[PDB]
């Protein structure tokens, strides 16, 4: 019994941590007031590790929702699956974060992190033994951002011996809200290299990119990106809530998939790419579920593998279909292609299976790489944040919370650290 | 009556030992229920098997056994098993989290905290042994549980049981079926800490185990429960002179006595033959089976002994399987294959002949056969497989790559080249002997 | 799609394979310490055999037999002759032969002072009618010697009464199949055998001392050439006086190893290319001199041979999507 | 080819078949190692503790 503690914060983290909740919870056979009305209890053997049992036969997510501002959370409990979260753990101020990271790690989030850390202490003292923290937010905004990684700095003080894991979602230009994205998110990576030890780089350029070129969406709006955040967020922790599989935990992750602790910044893909209320009639075949997911086009963080290499590799298949083929899949993916996986690391690519596969597909395949090509996105964000910071343009909007100029020079010479490293790994 | 306790460490030691102990039950006659109608002296025992079994007064046949796992989920299905009666709650100790696959966490954070509570369990089985041989240590090497925590307690072993022989039976790593990226790295630190504290230790190789189970068995993807079926034959085959009333092999200084000429190379290639898929419709001769040892595709451990030197042979047949028949298979495979022994050691077969046929679990893979033969030979041939792992330790440890995992957990870097260096000395020592 | 690495920079032979395995588009080349790998052009020494064969999903393949150079060695290719059963003391197609030491001195001298025409060798290079020159140069070196009956009286090529021998390609495939190139190729020597340079033919040796060339060009005379020669000169045919002895000597050696360098039941597949040497005395008796285990190959015949390599050896594993070679059964 | 040592019973029996003859840590060391890597744990949780009090 490995529990995990969710957060979610500021909107963008509420979101897709919502979506989250209520994908999985459908998975496991939860219904939105909280009881099991499934068919086969391997939706509960590992059902605690998300959800406490309480009284009644209730399961009630192991999730703590947080933000600056109330109107976010209003629309989570006014959702469907609004009902089924623990009412004391919304934690909320109604001052607001204005896309601010100063603000969010400095001033108004600082005043409101001692509230939430008070929740996170209450399920923690509940779990027979707490394996780490999964974290939802953006590096765009000001709460998710700025007081996301204050909880995270301040959970890692009182819990320094747990996993911590994070669903970071990297801005766009093509999706922006505000010009100071890239201030924001250059500050929140350095705070995720030293605090982290597993992130997945959710980055909204692929998202967008995938609901235009792939899905044809004209217009994709955030719920069609969310669809894509959705279905990832249920892949990549498929192995860690079902049964038979070899009990993966979150340690686990980060060790095999870990190399040195800096580069821990992984690329999620999904096979088969499907848009809401777009379902198709024919499921994949093994071979097109192994192509697709190793396609550039199937990747959510906006870099091109082919421009790096991999390090490791974790892959799930979700339904019934022949292993052995599978194995075979996978195999001629390295050999075929065995110049894009350092050689310094002998058998760094893991493939697990699951029977049962998410709604409304008879099977599909999420890929996990931690590949030097994701340098790519931090080059993409120090680029647009030295564009603005060379002018030293919009940044009294942080003086005036308190910061200095240092503090943003020395974010930026950490993410250039940061890349020039990943650059070190693509020599071998 | 001399007893002998065998541990069994980690995941793959645990379900590998749930294989064994049921092998012996049936090979003995031993109901679930721990009720041996055969024994006619109820609470008390003499006999052979009373090695690996202690009598209750109710007439409970108990195994001398202690299961250790860092995480409960292993050990809960023997709790619950169809075993569940035959041990009692002491031998099964779990803990709440696992090693992570990190040496480091199960030697030194982990281990540290129930090391001490492991041993008085094991003192305890030692207490009811009137003449104690020694353990008999499962494991695998991959596991960060047992890699790293059986390192320590081998340590403790040799302080608390001085006189006491140790046999290994370790599970070296296989990409096919493997489980985590830094098992070369927990392979090499264990071997390096537990080499000085072992007498003799038997190797399986998942990807011999895998590949017969495909060829032989006709299964296309072999599982866990079809692998540890198959190295429980083998297991079965090594310690059933330790079981059943015999000359050869009776108690575990044989071993090394009879296999283990030079201490620091103590690692029988084990061979096994026939291996015959239970759904089929011919029976192999004393020649053919003995013959068959000699094939690579029939080794615990692929290498080619062609290449080696022998040290130390031993065939341990069961069936019906008479003297004449072994000395007319053995002239006749001394001649057409090369099978050079090292210039100090004689040309020489150690043969034990055990005339019931090999049991085989009802409804398992294998199918029963009249005669089959276990070989174990100390071959320098075995160093081609502390090659292949060594080299993947030097392809990641020249980056320092998971390096931070170990160090983290209180593991000085120094230790990574402490061991490295134990194996090229070991690689070394192989070479001189193989010529 | 198939992979090959490459660790033989120096070998002539598999630079080209190399070179025609990446023409056909179905072959890719990989640095050279990559496992993922279908083919592998080892190194001549210690080449790491027992790292291949453990590649799931990997068929695996190598240009070299392990175990075939105890007959690719002086010392050992005796030493196979003289303790196999197969071979001596029935062999004779290979001259009478001592391994001395800088055994077997005592069982040489033994031969010499029996026989007391007595004209020896000893290589590893020295020819002696007294048995004491040889063991003096010999001791001076730290390597092992072989001492070996020279051919007193060597089949002479008329006009230029000069001496030569005869290298023959052989290819066995994973199989076990011996194949035998149909196009040999004689190294004669420029200067005029004499009885008392000239004595060892090399080419290489032959540059040193360039007496004559372009008799044949680079002192390469192929089979078609001799083959007329036997006829005009002697009546015979190259096939009926000497090829048959060279079968026949090929055929045994490598069926004398087969059950100790089989790939038959192994892990890992071998092939090998071997370079056999020949001398052929007055009477038309073919003399087995020694087995190369790395040959390189006449610049008239590299495209033809490497290229049956590819087609025989390698896309017989690795097929992609009339012979030059003589199948020698067994 | 020659044969020693046979021994008989009613299980089975075994011999020997010769065919050429032949041409310290203590207790408390490991005390001194498992707390020795427990100190370098804490020492560096305390420079990380350490760090995030700066
Ligand atoms: C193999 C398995 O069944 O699970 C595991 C997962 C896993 C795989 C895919 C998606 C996941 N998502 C969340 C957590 C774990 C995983 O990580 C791993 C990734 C690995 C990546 C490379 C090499 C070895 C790995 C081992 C694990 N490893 C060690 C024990 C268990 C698991
Ligand atoms: N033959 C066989 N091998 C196994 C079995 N279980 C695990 N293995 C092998 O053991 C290695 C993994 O080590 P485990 O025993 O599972 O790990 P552990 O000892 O429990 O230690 P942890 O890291 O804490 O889990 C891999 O090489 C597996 O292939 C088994 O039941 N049979
Ligand atoms: N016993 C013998 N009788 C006659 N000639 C001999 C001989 N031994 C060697 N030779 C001569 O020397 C040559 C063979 O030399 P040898 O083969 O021992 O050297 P080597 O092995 O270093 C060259 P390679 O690269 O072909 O192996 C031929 O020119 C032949 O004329
Ligand atoms: N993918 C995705 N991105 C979002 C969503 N909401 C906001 N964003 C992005 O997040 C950044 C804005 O931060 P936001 O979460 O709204 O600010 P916060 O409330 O202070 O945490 C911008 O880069 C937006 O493009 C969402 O629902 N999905
Ligand atoms: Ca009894
Ligand atoms: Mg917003
Ligand atoms: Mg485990
Ligand atoms: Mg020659």
């Amino acid at each position: 019994m490995r529990e995990i503690v969710h957060i979610q914060a500021g909107q963008c983290g509420n979101q897709i941590g919502a979506k989250f909740w209520e994908v999985i919870s459908d998975e496991h056979g939860i219904d939105p007031t909280g009881s099991y009305h499934g068919d086969s209890d391997l939706q509960l053997e590992r059902i605690n590790v998300y959800y406490n049992e309480a009284t009644g036969n209730k399961y009630v997510p192991r999730a703590i929702l947080v933000d600056l501002e109330p109107g976010t959370m209003d629309s989570v409990r006014s959702g469907p699956f609004g009902q089924i979260f623990r009412p004391d753990n919304f934690v909320f101020g109604q001052s607001g974060a204005g896309n601010n990271w100063a603000k969010g790690h400095y001033t108004e989030g600082a005043e409101l992190v001692d509230s939430v850390l008070d929740v996170v202490r209450k399920e923690s003292e509940s779990c027979d033994c707490l394996q780490g923290f999964q974290l939802t937010h953006s590096l765009g905004g000001g709460t998710g951002s700025g007081m996301g990684t204050l909880l995270i700095s301040k959970i890692r003080e009182e819990y320094p011996d747990r996993i911590m894991n994070t669903f970071s979602v990297m801005p766009s230009p093509k999706v922006s809200d505000t010009v100071v994205e890239p201030y924001n998110a250059t500050l929140s990576v350095h705070q995720l290299v030293e605090n982290t030890d597993e992130t997945y780089c959710i980055d909204n350029e692929a998202l967008y990119d995938i609901c235009f070129r792939t899905l044809k969406l004209t217009t994709p709006t955030y719920g069609d990106l969310n669809h894509l955040v959705s279905a990832t967020m249920s892949g990549v922790t498929t192995c860690l809530r079902f049964p038979g599989q070899l009990n993966a935990d979150l340690r686990k992750l980060a060790v095999n998939m870990v190399p040195f602790p800096r580069l821990h910044f992984f690329m999620p893909g999904f096979a088969p790419l499907t848009s809401r209320g777009s379902q198709q009639y024919r499921a994949l075949t093994v071979p097109e579920l192994t192509q697709q997911m190793f396609d550039s086009k199937n990747m959510m963080a906006a870099c091109d593998p082919r421009h790096g290499r991999y390090l490791t590799v974790a892959a799930i298949f979700r339904g019934r279909m022949s292993m052995k083929e599978v194995d075979e899949q996978m195999l001629n993916v390295q050999n075929k292609n065995s110049s894009y996986f350092v050689e310094w690391i002998p058998n760094n690519v893991k493939t697990a299976v699951c029977d049962i596969p998410p709604r409304g597909l008879k099977m599909s395949a999420t890929f996990i790489g931690n590949s030097t090509a994701i340098q790519e996105l931090f080059k993409r964000i120090s680029e647009q944040f030295t564009a603005m910071f060379r002018r030293k343009a919009f940044l009294h909007w942080y003086t005036g919370e308190g910061m200095d100029e240092m503090e943003f020079t020395e974010a930026e010479s950490n993410m250039n650290d940061l890349v020039s490293e990943y650059q070190q790994y693509q020599d071998a | 009556m001399r007893e002998c306790i065998s541990i069994h460490v980690g995941q793959a030691g645990v379900q590998i030992g749930n294989a064994c102990w049921e092998l012996y039950c049936l090979e003995h006659g031993i109901q679930p229920d721990g009720q041996m109608p055969s024994d006619k002296t109820i609470g008390g025992g003499d006999d052979s098997f009373n090695t690996f079994f202690s009598e209750t007064g109710a007439g409970k046949h108990v195994p001398r056994a202690v299961f250790v796992d860092l995480e409960p989920t292993v050990i809960d299905e023997v709790r619950t098993g169809t075993y569940r009666q035959l041990f009692h709650p002491e031998q099964l100790i779990t803990g709440k989290e696992d090693a992570a696959n990190n040496y480091a966490r199960g030697h030194y954070t982990i281990g540290k905290e129930i090391i001490d509570l492991v041993l008085d369990r094991i003192r305890k089985l030692a207490d009811q042994c009137t003449g104690l041989q020694g353990f008999l240590v499962f494991h695998s090497f991959g596991g960060g549980t047992g890699s790293g925590f059986t390192s320590l307690l081998m340590e403790r072993l040799s302080v608390d049981y001085g006189k006491k022989s140790k046999l290994e039976f370790s599970i070296y790593p296989a990409p096919q079926v493997s489980t985590a990226v830094v098992e070369p790295y927990n392979s090499i630190l264990t071997t390096h800490t537990t080499l000085e504290h072992s007498d003799c230790a038997f190797m399986v190789d998942n990807e011999a185990i895998y590949d017969i189970c495909r060829r032989n068995l006709d299964i296309e993807r072999p599982t866990y429960t079809n692998l540890n079926r198959l190295i429980s034959q083998i297991v079965s085959s090594i310690t059933a002179s330790l079981r059943f009333d015999g000359a050869l092999n009776v108690d575990l200084t044989e071993f090394q006595t009879n296999l283990v000429p030079y201490p620091r190379i103590h690692f029988p290639l084990a061979t096994y033959a026939p291996v015959i898929s239970a759904e089929k419709a011919e029976q192999l001769s004393v020649a053919e089976i003995t013959n068959a040892c000699f094939e690579p595709a029939n080794q615990m451990v692929k290498c080619d002994p062609r290449h080696g030197k022998y040290m130390a042979c031993c065939l341990l047949y069961r069936g019906d399987v008479v003297p004449k028949d072994v000395n007319a298979a053995i002239a006749t495979i001394k001649t057409k294959r090369s099978i050079q022994f090292v210039d100090w050691c004689p040309t020489g077969f150690k043969v034990g002949i055990n005339y019931q046929p090999p049991t085989v679990v009802p409804g398992g893979d294998l199918a029963k056969v009249q005669r089959a033969v276990c070989m174990l030979s100390n071959t320098t041939a075995i160093a081609e497989a502390w090659a292949r792992l060594d080299h993947k330790f030097d392809l990641m440890y020249a980056k320092r790559a998971f390096v931070h995992w170990y160090v983290g957990e209180g593991m000085e870097e120094g230790e990574f080249s402490e061991a490295r260096e134990d194996m090229a000395a070991l690689e070394k020592d192989y070479e001189e002997v193989g010529v | 799609m198939y992979t090959f690495v490459v660790r033989d920079e120096n070998s002539s032979v598999y630079a080209e394979v190399s070179r025609l395995l990446l023409a056909t588009g179905q072959w890719k080349r990989l640095r050279k310490d990559n496992p993922r790998f279908n083919l592998m052009l080892g190194e001549r020494n210690r080449l790491p055999f027992g790292r291949l064969g453990h590649e799931p999903g990997l068929v695996q393949l190598v240009n070299y037999y392990r175990g075939a150079d105890k007959l690719c060695r002086k010392a050992s290719l005796v030493k196979l002759i003289k303790t196999s059963p197969e071979l001596s003391e029935s062999c004779t197609w290979f001259p009478e032969s001592y391994v001395i030491y800088p055994d077997e001195r005592e069982v040489f001298l033994a031969a010499y002072n029996r026989r007391r025409g007595n004209v020896w060798i000893a290589k590893s290079i020295l020819i002696s009618s007294e048995a004491s020159e040889l063991l003096d140069f010999i001791d001076e070196q730290g390597q092992v010697h072989v001492i070996q009956k020279y051919l007193e009286k060597p089949l002479l090529l008329e006009p230029g009464h000069r001496k030569f021998d005869i290298r023959s390609w052989v290819l066995v495939d994973h199989l076990y199949n011996i194949y035998l190139y149909r196009e040999g190729v004689l190294r004669t020597s420029s200067e005029p055998y004499n009885s008392a340079t000239c004595h060892l033919t090399n080419h290489c040796i032959q540059k040193e001392y360039s007496k004559n060339y372009g008799y044949e060009e680079g002192n390469e005379m192929f089979f078609e050439e001799f083959n007329q020669y036997l006829m005009d000169a002697l009546n015979t045919t190259l096939e009926n006086s000497i090829l048959l002895q060279i079968k026949h000597i090929i055929r045994s050696c490598l069926m004398c190893i087969e059950p100790a360098i089989s790939t038959k039941h192994l892990h890992y597949q071998s092939f090998q290319l071997f370079g056999f040497d020949f001398m052929v005395d007055e009477e038309l008796k073919v003399w087995l001199i020694e087995v190369n285990g790395a040959p390189a190959c006449a610049q008239k015949l590299y495209a033809e041979l490497c290229q049956g390599i590819v087609d025989v050896a390698i896309s017989s594993v690795f097929p992609l999507a009339t012979s030059i070679f003589i199948k020698l059964h067994h | 080819m020659e044969v020693i040592e046979l021994n008989k019973c009613t299980s089975g029996q075994s011999f020997e078949v010769i065919l050429k003859p032949p041409s310290d840590p203590s207790l408390e060391e490991i005390q001194k190692k498992l707390e020795a890597a427990e100190e370098r744990r804490k020492y560096q949780e305390a420079e990380l503790l350490k760090h995030l009090a700066e």
